[PDB]
């Protein structure tokens, strides 16, 4: 998109931040309105700032929008757990269509520290009869968003048939994840035992299933 | 452009808030028929008499005094004016009428007139 | 920011209200019961306006032009009678 | 379903040409905010 | 103060053509443009058009001018102020870059140099296009594990292995217990199926009162499975 | 005033979308009549 | 305070003059009840009809160019304002009521309008 953000921005609990949204002449902003919007994903977003200064309404006085003759501004004051998340600008006139800006990613510096939670669940013995083995490990409930997994077969690394999604925020603004192992039965029932490790840069966390019981 | 007679009862407050005198012309102008026409004059000169107390009695709109107290609508001006009608603001505005216009009355024109007596004083 | 109440005269606004309506006939040359000896002529040109966007609610059963309209027959009816000649020897 | 025609009484006569029409009485005042004031005393 | 209801997610080959639904209600339908927008991996967030109900003016982006038809219907009334109404998009010659979530948008105002901008969302469209054919999930149950022994807390949930596409949706008791409920998203396999799982969790001694039963929908394939937890648990901690 | 419903399929009450407003309604013929209605305003499109 | 509809009849005319549109409110809102009604419309036109040939149709309270000649009543500002009532005070100038009036129309509003004709001529 020729509509350029800052890919991120940083503030502090408590403190302000700014986006910037800056592009061509051809899309910029002496003769276009520049509107604001979050927008979390996997949700639908919500207008916060429309025409420049003009907040939507409901919106809070925390927000608010500046358009100079070269860039726009948007500053977010009071910064809070949910304002964690994606925001776009838009530049617009009256009679043309939105065009979306490349997006900034604003992250919440000073923030309280959250224990992960770690949960390992075993093939089901309707699953080994298919005959295939899958480990699940849910994990749920941390903070910053950011997790490296590993498994091990019988205390030694696997790699085969591994596959970890992307971190997820939750609805209580903490963020979750999941990891699942595909195996074969008989690399199931030739091992004493399995485990899933969860590393973060502040504390690793470790889940061992065992074929055995 | 002239739609007519409550031709913007339909548009936004802004838009209808322009033509105030094509609603004004046709707003005045056996037994039945008679009392009929003593209804008519009669509210004509309640609106009339309103407007007196408001010191507004020659104009279509006049500026107030009074506040707007945040209670009676959470809306700004981008939304009463262009997004809103006059039917459904009044429904909105139907229980401060009476409240909004005795302040009215006594916010301003009850204190004008004392303020305009001790000033005109000397 | 700060906003202050503004008077308007003449808004399109209107509220659901019950009052006496009367007649309105153009003038033909007798005597007919409903025309009387005199109901307003009509206007040579009604002005039909149409109401863009505007939704209303209507009730055929709950008006009451229908009921105005039913004591004006019979008012009407019993004005007509009056000066006649009533029949009370004919009951022979 | 068995269909009888009656005509138990008279306004549903006037009722088959008043069904299209209603009476409203206007109400010319209303009041709304702008960032206006009137000239200070 | 209105609610913009879209139609369910769909799969459709490349090629092909699909028509997309937007249902509204709690507002006067014809006082407000209805926009369409839509979110790929590949480009981001990208405004696709609008259209007017009152007018039938349209104005699509040149991108899509070529490939998009807006229509909507006429309003039916509810109310003096408000009404129900439905706007339709039918977009033709599908490729796999316009996989992807779609949004339908109501208008700001009525009037000013901003009325069609974009203000009230629907909740969205999934759109899948691909050759692969759609596939229904197998639900596996995964037995309690203990959360808080001296709390006592404890956490069970299905699994949805191996569906596709997107999405999939999980309730529990019928939407009698939706308090503690955690649905973990998708993962990606290799092979181009998908797979997710739910917990939730539950005080663990509630064995002999309460049913926990996990209802899977996957519409694309016209499933439904209905999958009783066993409450039975092999973790030691939750045996104590 | 007078708001007049000018809605086709108008069935007998609700909301009227197109409506128009009079001072005064279109000369209205008072029929005495009993069962079927004589001399009057048809409906267009489908019977009502 | 607000005391009402006449509230303040018997109290000086000074403190009365400051709620008028007490006054003012109730002043404007079957053949018995229609003649009435017709009957109480015509006297308030009437004294709205004064009120416009003194140029005062707007306000409640206005000035004049009328001086007081002294054979009217032999009163000062203090007597007058604080020590009478509106009714004793009308009972007073009940012998030149018609005079002032006259006088009101005449030397003020039939010469400010020629003046306003000979001072707006360019
Ligand atoms: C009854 O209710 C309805 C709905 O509530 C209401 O209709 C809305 O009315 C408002 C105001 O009256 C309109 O808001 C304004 O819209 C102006 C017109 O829009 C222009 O742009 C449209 C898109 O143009 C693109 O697409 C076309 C192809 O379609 C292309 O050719 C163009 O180049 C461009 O790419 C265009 O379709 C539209 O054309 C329609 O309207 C014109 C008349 O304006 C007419 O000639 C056409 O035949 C056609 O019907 C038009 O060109 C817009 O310009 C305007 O913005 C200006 O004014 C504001 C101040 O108001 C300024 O701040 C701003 O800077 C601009 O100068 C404003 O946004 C709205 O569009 C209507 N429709 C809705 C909401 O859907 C009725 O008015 C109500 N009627 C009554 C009687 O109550
Ligand atoms: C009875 O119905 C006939 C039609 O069957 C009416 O005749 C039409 O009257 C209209 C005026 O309303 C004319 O425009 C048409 O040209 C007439 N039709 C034909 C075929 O000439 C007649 O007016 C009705 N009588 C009434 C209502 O008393
Ligand atoms: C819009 O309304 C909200 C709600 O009261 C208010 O806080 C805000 O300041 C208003 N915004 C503008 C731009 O006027
Ligand atoms: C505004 O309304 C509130 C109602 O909560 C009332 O208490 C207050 O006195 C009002 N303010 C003014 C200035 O009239
Ligand atoms: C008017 O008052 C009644 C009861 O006090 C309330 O139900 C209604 O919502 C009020 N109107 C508005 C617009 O708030
Ligand atoms: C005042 O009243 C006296 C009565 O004695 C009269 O002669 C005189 O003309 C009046 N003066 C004015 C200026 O009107
Ligand atoms: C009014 O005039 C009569 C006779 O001219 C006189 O008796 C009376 O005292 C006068 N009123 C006043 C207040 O002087």
């Amino acid at each position: 998109s020729v509509l350029t953000q800052s890919a991120s921005v940083s503030g502090s609990l408590g403190q302000s931040v700014t986006i910037s949204c800056t592009g061509p002449n051809s899309v910029c902003c002496s003769h276009k309105s520049i509107s604001w919007y979050q927008w979390p994903p996997g949700r639908a977003p919500t207008l916060i700032i429309y025409e420049d200064n003009e907040r939507a309404p409901g919106i809070s006085p925390r927000f608010s929008g500046y358009k100079s003759y070269w860039s726009a501004y948007l500053t977010i004051s009071d910064l809070r757990p949910e304002d964690e998340t994606t925001y776009y600008c838009c530049s617009y006139t009256h009679n043309s269509g939105c065009v979306f800006g490349t997006g900034t990613k604003v992250s919440v510096l000073g923030q309280s520290k959250a224990n992960p939670s770690v949960t390992l669940f075993p093939p089901s013995s309707e699953e080994l009869q298919a005959n295939k083995a899958t480990l699940v490990c849910l994990i749920s409930d941390f903070y910053p968003g950011a997790v490296t997994v590993a498994w091990k077969a019988d205390s030694s690394p696997v790699k085969a048939g591994v596959e970890t999604t992307t971190p997820s925020k939750q609805s209580n603004n903490k963020y979750a994840a999941s990891s699942y192992l595909s195996l074969t039965p008989e690399q199931w029932k030739s091992h004493r035992s399995y485990s899933c490790q969860v590393t973060h840069e502040g504390s690793t966390v470790e889940k061992t299933v065992a074929p055995t019981e | 452009v002239s739609l007519g007679f409550l031709g913007a009862a339909g548009s936004t407050m802004g838009a209808a808030s322009m033509t105030l005198t094509v609603q004004a012309r046709n707003l005045l102008s056996g037994i039945k028929q008679l009392q009929a026409r003593v209804l008519a004059v009669e509210h004509y000169l309640r609106d009339q008499q309103l407007l007196g107390i408001w010191g507004c009695s020659g104009k279509l709109i006049c500026c107030t005094n009074v506040p707007w107290n945040s209670s009676w609508s959470n809306r700004n001006l981008s939304e009463i004016w262009d997004n809103m009608t006059w039917l459904q603001w009044d429904k909105e505005i139907s229980n401060y009428t009476q409240i909004i216009y005795g302040l009215l009355e006594e916010s301003q024109n009850q204190q004008e007139k004392n303020e305009q007596d001790l000033l005109a004083l000397d | 920011e700060n906003l202050w109440v503004t008077v308007y005269y003449g808004v399109p606004v209107w509220k659901d209200a019950e009052t006496t309506l009367f007649c309105a006939s153009d003038a033909k040359a007798k005597h007919n019961v409903w025309a009387t000896h005199a109901c307003v002529p009509t206007d040579p040109n009604p002005q039909e306006i149409h109401l863009e966007n505007v939704t209303e609610e209507f009730n055929m059963w709950k008006n009451n032009m229908v009921e105005q309209m039913h004591e004006d027959i019979i008012s009407l009816w019993d004005q007509s009678l009056k000066p006649c000649v009533k029949l009370t020897p004919l009951c022979v | 379903e068995t269909f009888r025609p009656g005509g138990g009484d008279m306004r549903d006569n006037w009722r088959s040409e008043l069904y299209k029409y209603k009476v409203v009485k206007i109400e010319p005042l209303g009041v709304a905010p702008t960032r206006c004031k009137r000239r200070v005393v | 103060e209105g609610q913009l209801v879209q139609s369910g997610a769909e799969l459709k080959k490349p090629g092909a053509s699909v028509k997309i639904s937007c249902k509204t209600s709690g507002y006067r339908f014809n006082f407000y443009h209805i926009n369409w927008i839509r979110q790929t991996a590949g480009r981001g967030p990208e405004w696709m058009g609008w259209i007017s109900p009152y007018s039938g003016d349209k104005n699509l982006a040149p991108a899509f001018q070529d490939r998009v038809i807006m229509t909507t219907d006429t309003e039916v009334p509810v109310t003096s102020f408000t009404s129900t109404g439905a706007a339709y998009m039918e977009i033709r010659n599908l490729k796999f870059d316009d996989t992807g979530t779609y949004f339908c948008a109501k208008g700001l105002l009525r009037d000013g140099s901003s009325t069609w901008l974009p203000y009230l969302w629907g909740q969205g469209t999934l759109l899948t296009v691909s050759s692969a054919s759609t596939k229904g999930p197998s639900v596996f149950p995964l037995a309690p594990s203990s959360k808080s022994t001296s709390g006592g807390t404890a956490a069970l949930g299905c699994l949805v292995k191996d569906y596709f596409p997107e999405p999939v949706t999980v309730s529990w008791n019928s939407g009698a217990l939706t308090s503690g409920v955690h649905t973990f998203p998708a993962v990606l396999q290799s092979s181009g199926l998908y797979s997710l799982s739910s917990v939730v969790t539950v005080p663990s001694s509630s064995l002999g009162t309460q049913t926990y039963i996990c209802n899977v929908n996957h519409k694309p394939s016209n499933t439904k499975v209905d999958k009783r937890v066993e409450p039975k648990s092999c973790d030691k901690g939750l045996e104590v | 005033a007078i708001l007049k419903c000018k809605d086709k399929k108008f069935n007998g009450t609700g909301p009227c979308p197109s409506v128009s407003t009079v001072q005064c309604t279109h000369g209205i013929k008072p029929v005495v009549s009993t069962q079927l209605l004589l001399n009057g305003s048809l409906a267009e499109e489908e019977v009502i």
